[PDB]
């Protein structure tokens, strides 16, 4: 997209390969569901069918990455940009406590098919863990979504 | 040093050690051997793959890619019964010569369905979907070109692809069944039995599905070329004529075979010259497919009659006719609605006039010649018949045509196959081209000098308008006296300063030199030297009955014989077919083209017997070797994440082989800090340079302790882009949720 700067399209690209597990680049609807679902979402397939053939140019039903990343652009209102990030984040933080624990983020990470042992999810905890208090709060949690 | 592919004179290549360096050629040493060495040219010596027992389904996932990898990597995938290889969309097929269990059932059908090339095992069902799939999906016509020598297996390959379409995408569209009940109908007529080929199609073919704006499959065309007419009088000694002669001389009821004054095929001349043949059998499935694709019993008595009045056309001998033959005139007059006086006048004298023996004989079986090829004319006309329409959007077409292919005598036949994949050839290499070139953009790869250089040239030779070999030899046939000496020498003045025209006395082969400069010309053909033996150019470039006989035939009491015809006495062969070839490429070059290289392991029609230089040789005279040295211009070694991943997982901390491919293979390249230049992280694949993919197998081969180190050093950046793969998806699924709102 073009409202979007290098930085942000290479960490949707990322993100993109987990909807698109198979890795050939392109996912259908049934692909949008599932990660929709596994982050406490749940989609009729009529608003996914609606939503995808906006930008299925051709009739295929599978999309691609650019596809993929018009398919979420829209209308935002500034408050907009900032209540989606605290919304992402109160994914993880399940309880609403303003922390996200090793046991959450180890929720999340195995419902998006993630594969890493409880003593790496104490290791992920650690990393974004800034202030050292052994979890991780909303200040940390977006310094390292917009960290390179 | 390491083990190398070497030339070797019956297996294509062999491994051996370079002992020794020269400046133009290296010292080998055949591997089992020792003290025995050879020379072989410095381009004539391939770096081999480290496990010579693993196999590959893309020869682009192979360490070097290169004729030697390849020959030896199809080489092992047919000795498992492999018989099909990508190099990367190009589909090779090594003829099994034996029926290979579930690769052709209905069930393996449906596991393609939808499927892109790669997610499942390489197969010509691949091939027909993606033709299929790009037509629906472009809005582009598709077509699929099969090439190779006589028994390759393009004829098979062909039925594949349209058994594999009509069960995929026609399951209530009967057009699919009549267009699959086609081909039984034309092999009766034009294909024969061969030293080559038990079931040689002796004529070309490109068969076209139409389609309407939906997908949906609205009629059939067939397109036939350069159909074998000297066959239908003459055949070596070790073949048949076309299979509905002997066909309908097994299968033919009492009855029909009484009206007919049929016998065994041994009763008549035209088949003089059969234990794996069940023409009984095959008569069988004929008739079948004449009912199912709207032939009434009256048509399929039409088309017996004239095969029949064609075989006792051929046993009339002389003069004038002996008394054997007055009940073989008999017999043909009466089955051609002839006069039986002005058929023996017509066959034994000539208007300029009395006839010899010999030209008796040329004008009995130009006769029968002219009559059986107008009666295949009729026939295929029939068939596209059976599935007409005024429009439509959309066509898949797929070619059905020999390649090039060596004779020990290279005729007018040859000339014009090979007048045919001189074209084909340039349009394979002009889309391989566009292919690399947009992977190039699409991966971000820059660009490849290296580039085909053109056969225009060669083609121009042959093709163009007053000076071209064709128009020259239409010249000598219009010409008071022609003769193929005057014609050859044309040719050679003409073009004494060619490039890709030689004189046969300058050949390094004795059995070349021996012919005299105006009976023969060397042409430099794509895959390489042909000499052409040039007597009987001029009669063979002639399709024209003449008058005489054209009018006893025209003028005729039998409607059906007479509609056979409803068309100096010359029609140009070879221009005639030019203007065929040409409306054919303009068809093939407005569509997507998709190309299966068909490939006859060996001259015995046997299975698991891999002629390593007789393929050797199909690869390179195919253009495939052509296709090859283009890869190794950019980057010839392409593996995705998951073959990456799997390959090398094991060399690796237990907790990067936990990650995803895409991000373990990620993980490697910033770990090794892998350069820029040689590698490419791609879309779905990482992209090698020449010798860097056997360069990055070292590395994940070196030190499994230093390795870890390199991965280790690069674990908080490893730790935050797993947080970011996470975070960022967190993000998207809710700005999808919201664009589910923001549509409401
Ligand atoms: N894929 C295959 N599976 C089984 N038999 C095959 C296959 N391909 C070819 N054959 C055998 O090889 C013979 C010649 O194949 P064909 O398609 O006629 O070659 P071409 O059309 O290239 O001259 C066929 O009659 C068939 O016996
Ligand atoms: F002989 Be095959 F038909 F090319
Ligand atoms: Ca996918
Ligand atoms: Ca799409
Ligand atoms: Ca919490
Ligand atoms: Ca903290
Ligand atoms: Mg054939």
């Amino acid at each position: 997209a073009d409202q979007l700067t290098e930085e942000q399209i290479a960490e949707f690209k990322e993100a993109f390969s987990l909807f698109d597990k198979d890795g050939d680049g392109t996912i259908t609807t049934k692909e949008l569901g599932t990660v929709m679902r596994s982050l406490g979402q749940n989609p009729t397939e009529a608003e996914l069918q609606d939503m995808i053939n906006e930008v299925d140019a051709d009739g295929n039903g599978t999309i691609d990455f650019p596809e993929f990343l018009t398919m979420m652009a829209r209308k935002m209102k500034d408050t907009d940009s900032e209540e989606e990030i605290r919304e992402a984040f109160r994914v993880f933080d399940k309880d609403g406590n303003g922390f996200i624990s090793a046991a959450e983020l180890r929720h999340v990470m195995t419902n998006l098919g993630e594969k890493l042992t409880d003593e790496e999810v104490d290791e992920m905890i650690r990393e974004a863990d800034i202030d050292g208090d052994g979890q991780v709060n909303y200040e940390e949690f977006v310094t390292m979504m917009t960290s390179k | 040093g390491k083990p190398v592919w070497a030339p070797h004179p019956t297996d294509g290549f062999q491994v051996g050690n370079i002992v020794d360096i020269g400046p133009d050629s290296l010292t080998i040493e055949p591997l089992n051997q020792k003290g025995k060495t050879f020379l072989a040219l410095i381009n004539q010596v391939f770096p081999a793959e480290e496990d010579s027992k693993k196999d590959v389904e893309d020869n682009c996932s192979l360490m070097y890619l290169n004729e030697a990898t390849l020959l030896h990597n199809i080489k092992v995938r047919y000795s498992k019964d492999r018989i099909y290889t990508y190099v990367a969309n190009i589909l090779i097929a090594v003829n099994p010569y034996f029926d290979i269990p579930k690769i052709y059932s209905s069930e393996t059908i449906k596991s393609y369905q939808g499927k892109s090339l790669g997610t499942m095992p390489p197969h010509v069902f691949a091939i027909a979907d993606k033709a299929f799939r790009d037509m629906k999906v472009l809005k582009l016509s598709q077509s699929i070109i099969v090439s190779g020598e006589s028994g390759a297996g393009k004829t098979e390959n062909t039925k594949f692809v349209l058994r594999y379409l009509t069960e995929s995408y026609g399951t209530g569209q009967d057009i699919y069944d009549r267009i699959v009940e086609a081909n039984p109908l034309l092999e009766a007529f034009g294909n024969a039995k061969t030293v080559r080929n038990n079931n040689s199609s002796r004529f070309g073919k490109f068969v076209e599905i139409h389609f309407n704006e939906k997908s949906s499959v609205v009629g059939g065309f067939v397109s036939h070329y350069l159909l074998e007419k000297s066959r239908i009088c003459v055949q070596g000694k070790e073949e048949r004529n076309y299979h509905i002669f002997y066909r309908l001389c097994a299968g033919a009821s009492e009855d029909i075979r009484e009206r007919l004054h049929l016998s065994s095929p041994d009763n008549f001349r035209y088949l003089n010259r059969d234990p794996l043949l069940d023409d009984h059998g095959d008569f069988i499935r004929m008739c079948t497919a004449m009912k199912k694709i709207g032939l009434d019993d009256e048509e399929k008595l039409d088309l017996f009659r004239v095969v029949a009045g064609v075989l006792h056309l051929g046993n009339i001998d002389f003069c004038n006719l002996k008394n054997k033959s007055t009940q073989a005139l008999e017999y043909c007059a009466e089955l051609l609605g002839l006069d039986q006086d002005d058929l023996r006048v017509s066959l034994t004298t000539r208007v300029m006039v009395p006839l010899k023996v010999e030209q008796a004989n040329n004008a009995r079986d130009a006769l029968a010649k002219t009559v059986y090829s107008h009666l295949f004319d009729h026939v295929v006309n029939r068939v596209n018949q059976c599935f007409p329409f005024e429009t439509s959007s959309y066509f898949i077409g797929v070619l059905d045509i020999a390649g090039f292919e060596y004779f020990e005598h290279n005729s007018f036949e040859q000339f014009c196959i090979n007048y045919c994949n001189e074209k084909l050839q340039q349009f394979f290499n002009e889309r391989i081209l566009k292919e690399e070139q947009e992977l190039y953009q699409k991966e971000g790869l820059g660009v490849n000098e290296v580039h085909y250089v053109d056969n225009q040239d060669c083609i121009d030779l042959i093709e163009a308008r007053l000076v071209g070999i064709l128009d020259i030899l239409d010249e000598e046939n219009r010409l008071p006296q022609p003769s193929d000496q005057h014609f050859t020498s044309a040719v050679h003045q003409k073009h004494k300063d060619h490039f890709r025209l030689s004189i046969p006395r300058k050949s390094k082969l004795a059995i070349h030199r021996n012919i005299r400069d105006d009976e023969g010309f060397i042409i430099r053909h794509f895959a390489g030297a042909v000499c052409y033996e040039t007597t009987q150019f001029v009669e063979k470039n002639n399709d024209a009955l003449h008058m005489s006989l054209e009018s006893l035939i025209c003028e005729s009491r039998d409607k059906f014989i007479r509609e056979l015809f409803e068309s100096l006495s010359f029609i140009s062969v070879g221009n005639k077919f030019k203007t065929q070839l040409n409306l054919l490429l303009d068809k093939l070059r407005s569509t997507g083209a998709s190309f299966i290289r068909c490939i006859k392991p060996n001259l015995k029609m046997t299975s698991h017997h891999f002629e390593g230089a007789q393929i050797l040789s199909q690869l390179q005279c195919s253009g495939m070797v052509s296709v090859l040295d283009l890869m190794q211009g950019g980057f010839p070694s392409r593996a995705s994440f998951h073959e990456l991943y799997n390959m090398y997982k094991k060399y690796m901390p237990d907790k990067l082989a936990r990650l995803d491919p895409r991000l373990f293979c990620k993980a490697l390249f910033k770990a090794l800090g892998l350069n820029e230049i040689d590698y490419k992280f791609g879309l779905t694949k990482v992209f090698f340079r020449p010798g860097k993919f056997a360069e990055f197998d070292q590395i994940m081969k070196s030190d499994p302790d230093h390795l870890a180190e390199l991965v280790k050093r690069v674990n908080h950046w490893l730790i935050c882009s797993r947080w970011k793969k996470v975070q960022w998806c967190s993000l998207s699924v809710i700005k999808l949720k919201n664009k589910i709102k923001y549509r409401a």
